[PDB]
């Protein structure tokens, strides 16, 4: 299955890795920064399946 | 007579207990109906809290001045 | 005739005989490697150009 | 030259008679056979087939028969005494009905 | 069916199966799971060459109270979620009624059936 | 797409069928799998380096060391064989059949 | 009901925490004290059916084989010695236990409301049996009798069980008077038709009918007595219980749908009496009785008449005591000559002079006796089928021709003519065989007074 | 081999599953799949045979494959939508890739060669942790990625699984080719289900991973390879017997019996969808896996074959090894069908 | 008695026993003082 | 006498509480207690059942 | 393919023939180049030659039993003027099942194969005319 | 068992009984001849714990009671009867052949037991190797038939492969007439009908190939016949020597650790000795051992687990 | 015993299905069943066409 000790732990040790939006070590972005955060923002609470309608 | 008052039940109560089996279970076929009905139309729209696969969070994505502005 | 010989004949052998002969077909493999990764490489090729599943 | 085996041809057909002669069917401690004896001839008999003979015998009127006899005959006098005709056809009335029409 | 908003993981127990009763003691099928954890302890001396139904009594009793603590969490866990599957299902009920009509009761009176004889 | 991206995913599938089909040694066989290592290093670098996606460029290093320690997984396989025989063929190999 | 259920729980370590010597008293006395627990029951009146702890009810189909089968258990337990006698003390309680847990499973099959929960108890009936005439079969063929008995049952029955889930989650329930008071009737494209014959196959293959039976001789003849009996008479009857139980759905399709069934039947009764007229081996003569009766029961139930269901229930109570008693008496000759064959053991009238009595009754019995029970149902089998259709009765009585016949041989030449005076290990007759010869026939010539107990709910 | 060391190897097993349980990020699946790989390598080879040198090289090439063609369908999924979250991929491509790197890593029909092979030529706790946990771990990986899966690769591959497990096994009289050929066959009923309702397939997995591990400690009883020494399992013991029927029978998967609850829940609510003709084929040759069982059965439990003298010799002496937990699995493997009401234990 | 230079165990050692019965009867306190605080929550939370 | 043969004791122990059991799930079961168009009278007169 | 098996499918059963035909041959090619495929990939045929005679022989196997179910097909649903019914596809793979034992050279191969071939071509039209969906629903 | 891995986790080696005092010795003679005159005196001379001769009842002195089983069980050898016929086709060589065979297998395995905990060495006598010797000489005389004598070379194979020759092998050569005076005026009459030609094969096989095929894998002692008590030449042989050879030079812990947990739980030696090949001499029906079965439990003390029995005791059963 | 062997179950070995054994058998089985399905058709399509006229003498026929 999938367990959450990534969550239950509280420490996000691979959710930094994961995307862009995030600390890049020095603070730059990459080239397509925005359209992630805005696509993240338009699927986020979203049920996955209304998110692709 | 005997027999009757000793080591049987009468109709009233056996008829009654059909009675309250067969609205009992009547109850348990109408809830596996409605079950299966909003299962498929859940399945199909997805406006439902059952079939939420798991989409970003938030929570990691950062807003703070960067080196470059033409993000 | 027709209870013992006919009867057995249709319902257990014929079923039978098809088992096994899928048996000696199937299990019987020699040894080798390069045979084993030459059906792997046609069933990535079968699978992609001809029955696709990429679809 | 060949035996392909170690067993004895086995065994010896033990007919249980010729040792206990008063013996019943089965082995031949002859306390217990006395007890499997009456066990049976009372506790299959005596107690199971005649009680149940009586128990079927007489029970309540077995798919409600001579209620049947009793109410049929009631309603067959009513039926004649007061005119009407005995078994009127259509067991639901018409009136209750909506066929569909054309 | 996935998260239901799980954020708050697997949880053995969330905060809100507090709220519906837990499972009676003995109530059938913890104690069906006693006898069976007895059946356990009863060919656990039969895999050795030990007597049976002798010489395991400690652990006939460490048997019986290992499953039957196990399967009383676990029939906690279920009504858990047969209480969350119907909560969710009367939600999404009560949300759109619109769109589950809810038929006429026609009478017999009206409802026509082709007849077709068995002879 | 692009048009180095065609020509990386041409030579890796060059190299996964010379990684299925072959002759006759395994030294071969293991090499290949290495030259398939090699495409996907370079196809998630030049990726990660096109995006300028500067926060995980953990990525080929990482997967380069883990699949180099996989080959020498490998490598100690294949000599125990060529010890335990003559050669390093698919033969001898014959044995332990289906 | 649960009275019923749970003190044949508690009947099973009883042969366990018993000493040697002195389980087999236990066991008889106490399955017995159940015997007449079972036949207090019978409290069926009138309107419904008795219905209670909401998985139970009894009809009167259920009522008259549930009693059949809780007083077949305790004369098989007696039945089963003078073969198992002189085996361990492990493999004999093994042996009665397994016997137990087999009435247990069939007991639930019997009172099983939902039809999922029936089709469990259903295999379950299946999966001990094999394991008693697999073990103790006493010859040399039962390994491959065990392998087609299984498959066979199986095979056919698998696909009854994704029938009955599509009818779960296309309808509703399976209470059955859910399955009753609510049922559609479901029109003839062919997707009905395939799910028809999905449960009508399955069923069929319980049977048997004749183009599957090669199933069941094998594994009667070479069997332990117990699992034979328990075998031909309550797994045979169990399936047409099962039948009259789910035909309730889809009639308006099978009147259609299910002729060639009745031609396969009928032809199949012929031929089934005329192969059971010219073989050996005396043990396979009651096999193929048994394919005959359910044959014609078959009939029964693909036609729909009162007259027909009546007349079912009562040929499939009758025979299963007299092909039950039948095969005991068969075992009975076996252990006195160790052949299994027929023309050796000639004679037998001058001694075992009593064993005559008993040979007569059990022929007469499957003979038709003028007011046995086997005639009533035959009977009214002949006349339901012939309202269906008027020509139907020259196969019944060639039938009846051929039943008389094949009885006739079985009487007159096993057991008739001349001592072979070479054998010399035949001894008096036991107590315990006349015992079982009385416990069979008790309650046939009981029932053959007062039957109108044990006829069908559509009474 | 130290105690030491192969605490230590059989930690790093365990390591590897949880990361691939674990984790949100594909290069750490992609880590944990090679890191299992890299330890259960020297579980194998505990002896020093030909045959499990020969069993690990087949082994390693088939798993080392598998896993770089996983990485090509994580790096294809990055050159389209590039983010590291463990989800839907964006392409059919990639996911037909997935599907094959999974299909080569715990076995499918058109895949499945090396497994008989490997699970012969080595002892029997090296083909335990094998299959456990080697099947138990990238059922994780399809669990998280179930949404993108064009459903004509897992049907394939499961029917084509279901009926070749099935038809290789009639005639392997090899225990451990007989006991891999019951594994793919399971794979094929835990992976037809999980484009429709996943809690099915991983309760399967708990029910297949119960029963292997009851049956591989049955066999660890004594070492026995063929059916031979099955029967003078009989003749040195008679406890073993019965629990060899019993559990071979469970795998038969009989109603009265545990392990027809795999079947049972799966044919509902598969069937609560149309596919009916794909249920009844796939139980239509469950019914033909249950055949070398049977045989297995009757060669042992139910007939009794001829057996050696030395066996008296062996009569004194205890068969004295511990079971690694035999009674609890017996009993919680067979006697647990009035317990579907826990399916819903899971989610 | 009666036996030569081997009883491996049957000897009844005493940490297991008395650990495997101290284990169990607090296993049991502690599912039955769980049963009681989960009926008192129950009827204070309704 | 029942400690000296015990043996015979324990299928009608086994009865009898199948036979409580069954009053308990009766017990238990009986809703509809008068709501029967069909069995509707009114109770009279001791004390508060009239069927059980 | 899907897109054969389309072609197959589009065409009205129905009289607009030997389309039919030669898609069903187009099947047999599909079916011929996937057994041969595979034969030959686990046989080592020594040698090629060997090899290219036996992927002919399966193809022309499959081919043969494709041209004649198709022509049965195609003349049973003209003569018979019923294009509903199954039992001329049962006829078909009777006829196919027929001519395979024929290529093969045997008698009960023939037979079991016109009984296994005609019940499975029976099911197939029987599907396809109710309405038996294709692989998946995949929904709920 | 107090062992495991947890045994070698925290008690450390067992290196440290080793060595010069704990060692494996084996006098092999000929038949009657070279016998534990010689090793109880290098026993008692050596310091060096002794085990006796592996006859047939072995097994049943190994384990509970010593007193030993009758022939239905421990048998069915008749060993007096070999020595009258060794030429009856109702089997009765190849049995006590393969039954001597796990008797000497039984004894080395506890014998490198109790070398490999506590010392202090032990002088085992008519070891294993003597017994492949005596199948091949067997067969020089013509008594077993071909496949037999392969079916013995298989159980060979097998067993031997997974453990260590032993340190030292003291041959001992008495020739033909002394050892055929020593059985003529020893007294056993089964003994004394004896034949000479068989001992000639012995004495030929047993110098061709067995001397030979050591090469200092067992370090050899050559002893003339009259070589004996003559004690101090033994010891002083034994003393000045030097191993050099053999496997037994390197282990180090790791092989001692799983020659220990494999001399421990006895069915693992015994797993290989039924292979079966089915050998129409050796294999019993079912009827017979399931009867003979049947009556080995109604013995009062093998009856489950004697360590648990009842009826000796140990009144704890736990309640 | 002998023939009692012979006639039972070695029959089925030997046997081969020639043009004797197959044309007897496919004449014996399904010849009479198909012509019972005739004269059963037969005879039910002529009581449902009488019975659908509305003269059938069910003067009363209450058996059915
Ligand atoms: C003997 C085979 C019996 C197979 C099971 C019976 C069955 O459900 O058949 C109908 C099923 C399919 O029919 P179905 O039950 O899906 O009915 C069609 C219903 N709609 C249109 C709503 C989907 O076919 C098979 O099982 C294949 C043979
Ligand atoms: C309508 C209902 C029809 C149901 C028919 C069921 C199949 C026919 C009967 C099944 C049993 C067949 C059988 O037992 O055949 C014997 C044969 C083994 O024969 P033998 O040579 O003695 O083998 C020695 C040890 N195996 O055993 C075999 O060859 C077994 C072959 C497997 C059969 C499994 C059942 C059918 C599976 C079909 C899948 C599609």
């Amino acid at each position: 299955p999938f367990f959450d000790v990534q969550k239950k732990l509280g420490v996000d040790l691979d959710h930094w890795m994961t995307i862009q939006s995030a600390e890049q070590p020095h603070r730059i972005p990459a080239r397509c920064h925005a359209f992630e955060k805005e696509w993240i923002e338009c699927a986020h609470g979203i049920g996955s399946i209304r998110a692709e309608k | 007579r005997w027999i009757a008052r000793t080591f049987f039940d009468a109709p009233e109560k056996n008829y009654e207990r059909t009675m309250a089996i067969l609205q009992i279970e009547s109850e348990k076929a109408e809830l596996r109906l409605k079950e299966l009905e909003v299962r498929r139309l859940m399945r199909a729209k997805g406006d439902g809290p059952w079939f939420q696969y798991p989409t970003i969070d938030k929570a990691l994505i950062d807003h703070s001045p960067k080196a470059t502005p033409d993000n | 005739l027709l209870d013992l010989i006919w009867l057995e004949t249709i319902l257990p052998k014929t079923i039978s005989l098809a088992q096994m002969k899928m048996s000696t077909t199937i299990t019987s493999q020699k040894g080798l490697i390069k045979l084993y990764f030459l059906s792997f490489l046609i069933t990535i090729l079968i699978s992609t150009t001809l029955l696709n599943f990429h679809e | 030259p060949t035996l392909r085996w170690q067993e004895d041809p086995e065994p010896e057909d033990e007919n249980l008679y010729e040792k206990n002669p008063d013996s019943h069917g089965y082995d031949k401690d002859p306390a217990v056979d006395v007890w499997n004896m009456r066990v049976v001839f009372f506790f299959g008999f005596s107690i199971v087939l005649v009680l149940g003979s009586t128990f079927v015998a007489y029970l309540p009127d077995y798919r409600m028969q001579e209620w049947a006899r009793r109410e049929a005959e009631r309603l067959v006098k009513y039926r004649e005494a007061h005119g009407l005709p005995l078994m009127e056809s259509n067991c639901f009335d018409p009136s209750k009905i909506q066929l569909p029409e054309d | 069916m996935t998260g239901r908003q799980a954020r708050a993981p697997l949880q053995f127990l969330p905060d809100e199966a507090r709220s519906l009763p837990p499972p009676k003691l003995t109530d059938p099928r913890l104690a069906y799971i006693g006898f069976l954890g007895y059946c356990s302890g009863l060919i656990d001396n039969a895999i050795r060459r030990r007597p049976v139904l002798s010489a395991g009594l400690h652990r006939q009793f460490l048997y019986i109270t290992s499953f039957v603590f196990v399967g009383y969490y676990l029939l906690k866990r279920q009504d858990y979620m047969y209480a969350v599957r119907d909560h969710d299902m009367f939600s999404y009920i009560k949300s759109h009624p619109e769109d589950f009509p809810e038929k006429d009761k026609k009478t017999y009176r009206e409802v026509f059936e082709e007849f077709h004889p068995v002879r | 797409m692009s048009l180095v991206y065609m020509n990386i995913m041409m030579a890796f599938t060059v190299s996964l069928t010379g990684l299925l089909m072959y002759r006759s040694h395994l030294m071969s066989s293991l090499l290949c799998l290495e030259g398939m290592m090699l495409s996907l290093f370079i196809l998630a670098t030049l990726m990660i380096l096109n995006s300028h996606f500067t926060l995980a460029s953990m990525m080929p290093i990482i997967l380069l060391v883990f699949a180099a320690c996989e080959a020498a997984l490998g490598l100690s396989l294949l000599v125990m064989v060529s010890n335990t025989y003559g050669t390093d063929y698919v033969q001898n190999l014959n044995l332990l059949q289906c | 009901m649960l009275k019923y259920i749970i003190p044949t729980m508690m009947l099973m370590p009883l042969t366990w925490l018993s000493k040697n010597s002195m389980i087999w008293i236990n066991t008889t006395l106490h399955s017995l004290l159940i015997s007449l627990t079972s036949l207090l029951l019978l409290n069926q009146f009138g309107d419904n059916s008795l219905n209670f702890s909401l998985t139970f009810f009894s009809d009167s189909l259920s009522t008259p084989l549930l009693i059949l089968t809780m007083w077949l258990l305790p004369l098989m337990l007696m039945a089963s010695q003078h073969h198992l006698s002189k085996e361990n003390l492990a493999r004999k309680k093994l042996f009665i236990s397994m016997l137990i847990l087999l009435q247990l499973f069939l007991i639930m099959t019997f009172t099983a409301t939902e039809l999922i929960f029936f089709y469990i108890m259903f295999e379950a009936t299946l999966v001990p049996t094999l394991i008693i005439i697999t073990r103790w079969g006493n010859q040399t063929e039962r390994l491959n009798a065990g392998l087609y008995f299984l498959f066979y049952t199986l095979a056919g029955s698998l696909p009854l069980l994704v029938a009955l889930i599509y009818i779960q989650n296309t309808m509703g329930s399976l209470n059955f008077l859910i399955l009753q008071y609510w049922v559609q009737p479901m029109p003839n494209s062919w997707s009905n038709t395939f799910m028809w014959l999905a449960c009508m196959m399955a069923f069929m293959v319980k049977m048997p009918l004749y183009g599957l039976h090669l199933w069941l001789p094998k594994a009667h003849v070479e069997a332990p007595i117990a699992g034979s009996m328990v075998l031909a008479a309550i797994l045979l009857k169990l399936g047409g219980y099962g039948m009259m139980r789910i035909t309730l759905l889809l009639n308006p399709i099978t009147d259609f749908m299910a002729y060639p069934f009745i031609m396969l039947s009928l032809w199949g009764m012929i031929m089934t009496s005329s192969i059971c007229l010219r073989q050996t081996d005396l043990k396979s003569l009651i096999a193929y009785s048994s394919v005959s009766h359910m044959a014609l029961v078959i009939v029964a139930i693909l036609i729909q008449t009162p007259w027909s269901y009546m007349g079912a229930t009562a040929l499939m109570i009758a025979h299963g005591l007299t092909s039950s008693m039948l095969f005991c008496l068969a075992n009975s000759n076996y252990e006195r000559v160790h052949s299994r064959t027929m023309i050796l053991a000639r004679g037998l009238q001058t001694l075992l002079p009593l064993m005559a009595a008993w040979w007569l009754l059990a022929s007469l019995t499957n003979l038709a006796l003028p007011p046995s029970i086997n005639l009533i149902g035959e009977l009214f089998v002949v006349m339901s089928t012939f309202s269906w259709s008027n020509i139907t009765i020259i196969l019944m009585g060639l039938n009846m021709v051929i039943t008389a016949l094949y009885s006739l041989y079985m009487l007159i030449t096993t057991q008739r003519g001349k001592h072979t005076h070479h054998i010399n290990n035949i001894l008096p007759s036991f107590t315990r065989e006349n015992a079982l010869m009385s416990l069979h026939m008790l309650p046939l010539l009981l029932l053959s007074l007062n039957p109108k107990i044990i006829l069908g709910p559509l009474y | 081999m130290n105690p030491i060391i192969l605490i230590i190897i059989l930690m790093t097993v365990m390591l590897g599953t949880i990361i691939v349980m674990i984790s949100t990020h594909w290069l750490l699946i992609w880590i944990g799949f090679e890191m299992n790989m890299l330890a259960i390598i020297p579980i194998m080879m505990k002896k020093h045979n030909p045959r499990a040198t020969e069993a690990s090289t087949k082994y390693f090439l088939t798993q080392s494959t598998a896993s770089m063609l996983l990485m090509m369908a994580i790096i294809i999924n990055l050159m389209f939508s590039g983010q590291w979250t463990v989800m839907k991929l964006f392409n059919p491509m990639a996911s037909m890739l997935m599907t094959m790197a999974l299909a080569m890593k715990l076995g499918m029909a058109p895949f499945h060669f090396w497994v008989p092979e490997v699970t012969q030529g080595i002892p029997l706790s090296s083909g335990l942790i094998l299959l456990t946990w080697q099947k138990l771990a990238p059922m994780s990986v399809l669990y998280q990625i179930l949404p993108s899966i064009n459903l004509d690769l897992i049907l394939t591959l499961s029917i084509l699984s279901i009926t070749i497990g099935g038809w290789g096994g009639l005639n392997q009289t090899q225990l451990r080719k007989i006991m891999a050929y019951s594994s793919i066959a399971h794979m094929g009923w835990m992976t037809a289900v999980l484009l429709y309702n996943p809690t099915m397939t991983l309760l399967n997995l708990i029910i297949y991973i119960i029963m292997t591990s009851t049956m591989f400690t049955l066999f660890m009883a004594n070492s026995t390879t063929t059916t031979l020494s099955l029967s003078h399992t009989w003749n040195k013991a008679p406890i073993m017997t019965i629990l060899v029927l019993i559990t071979l029978l469970s795998m038969g998967g009989l109603p009265p019996l545990s392990g027809f609850m795999p079947k049972w829940m799966i044919i509902q609510e598969m069937t609560k969808n149309d596919s009916i003709i794909l249920p009844t084929l796939m139980a239509i040759t469950a019914l033909l896996n249950l055949y070398f069982y049977m045989r297995l059965t009757y060669s042992t439990a139910l007939t009794m074959f001829p057996s050696t003298n030395n066996m008296k010799m062996k009569w004194q002496f205890p068969t004295t090894k511990r079971m690694t937990l035999l009674p609890t699995m017996t009993v919680l493997s067979t006697m647990l069908l009035p317990l579907t009401p826990i399916l819903s234990i899971l989610e | 008695k009666f036996y030569i230079q081997e009883p491996p165990h049957g000897s009844p050692n005493w940490l297991k026993v008395g650990l495997t019965l101290g284990t169990s009867a607090f296993l049991w306190i502690y599912l039955i003082k769980q049963h009681n605080e989960d009926v008192l929550e129950y009827k204070r939370r309704n | 006498v029942v400690r000296d043969h015990w043996i015979h004791v324990l299928v009608p122990v086994g009865f009898v509480f199948g036979y409580y059991l069954d009053r308990k799930n009766d017990e238990k079961l009986a809703a509809f207690r008068n709501k029967s168009l069909l069995y509707k009278r009114e109770l009279k007169p001791n004390e508060e059942v009239t069927w059980k | 393919a899907k897109t054969l098996l389309h072609q197959y499918w589009d065409i009205p059963e129905g009289t607009e023939c030997h389309r039919k035909t030669y898609a069903a041959t187009s099947i047999g090619g599909a079916s011929g180049l996937v057994v041969s495929a595979y034969s030959v990939a686990l046989k080592t045929p020594t040698s090629f030659l060997e090899g290219v005679a036996r992927t002919g022989r399966y193809t022309f196997t499959a081919a043969a039993i494709g041209a004649i179910f198709g022509l049965t097909s195609c003349i049973s649903a003209q003569v018979r003027e019923k294009p509903d019914d199954p039992l001329n596809y049962l006829i078909g793979g009777c006829a196919g099942g027929l001519t395979l034992g024929a290529r093969t050279r045997s008698y009960g191969i023939g037979a079991a194969a016109c009984a296994y071939m005609g019940l499975t071509a029976a099911l197939v039209k029987m599907g396809q005319l109710e309405g038996w969906k294709v692989f998946a629903e995949p929904k709920v | 068992l107090q062992y495991g891995p947890l045994a070698y986790i925290l008690g450390e080696k067992t290196t440290k009984k080793m060595t010069e005092n704990s060692k494996l010795i084996t006098v092999d003679g000929n038949i009657c001849s070279g016998k534990s005159k010689l090793a109880k005196e290098v026993a008692e001379k050596l310091g060096l714990k002794h085990f006796p001769e592996a006859g047939i009842h072995y097994a049943d002195s190994t384990t509970g009671d010593g007193k030993p089983l009758p022939v239905r069980f421990s048998g069915n050898c008749s060993l007096e009867k070999f020595y009258d016929d060794p030429k009856s086709n109702d089997g009765n060589s190849y049995r006590l052949q393969a039954w001597l065979y796990a008797s000497r297998l039984l004894q080395y395995a506890d014998a490198l037991e109790h070398l490999l905990s506590t010392g202090q060495g032990v002088v085992l006598e008519r070891s294993i190797y003597s017994d492949f010797v005596f199948l091949e000489a067997m067969y020089r005389q013509g008594f077993i038939r071909k496949q037999c004598v392969d079916h013995y070379n298989q159980v060979k194979k097998v067993t031997v492969c997974e453990y260590l020759p032993p340190h030292v092998v003291i041959y001992v050569d008495v020739p033909v007439s002394e050892v055929q005076s020593r059985i003529q005026k020893k007294g056993n009459p089964h003994e004394m009908k004896i034949t000479s030609a068989y001992l000639q094969d012995i004495e030929n096989v047993y110098k061709g190939t067995f001397l030979p095929e050591m090469s200092e894998k067992c370090e050899v002692l050559q002893y003339s016949a009259w070589e004996a008590e003559d004690a101090e030449k033994v010891v002083e042989d034994i003393q000045y020597l030097k191993y050099d050879k053999g496997p037994w030079l390197d282990q180090d812990d790791r092989k001692l650790h799983n020659l220990r947990m494999l001399v421990q739980d006895k069915l693992e030696v015994l797993n290989y000795t039924s292979i079966p090949v089915f050998l129409p001499e050796v294999t019993i029906g079912a009827h017979q051992s399931d009867r003979v079965f049947q009556e080995f439990t109604e013995l009062p003390g093998r009856k489950y687990r004697a360590g648990y029995n009842e009826d000796v005791g140990d009144k704890w059963i736990w309640l | 015993i002998r023939w009692t062997c012979a006639r039972s179950a070695n029959v089925y070995p030997n046997f081969r299905p020639n043009t004797k054994t197959s044309l007897l058998g496919a004449l014996f089985g399904i010849g009479p069943l198909i012509f019972w399905y005739y004269v059963f058709k037969t005879d039910r399509d002529r009581k449902e066409k009488l019975i659908q006229e509305g003269k059938l003498d069910r003067t009363f026929n209450i058996s059915y």
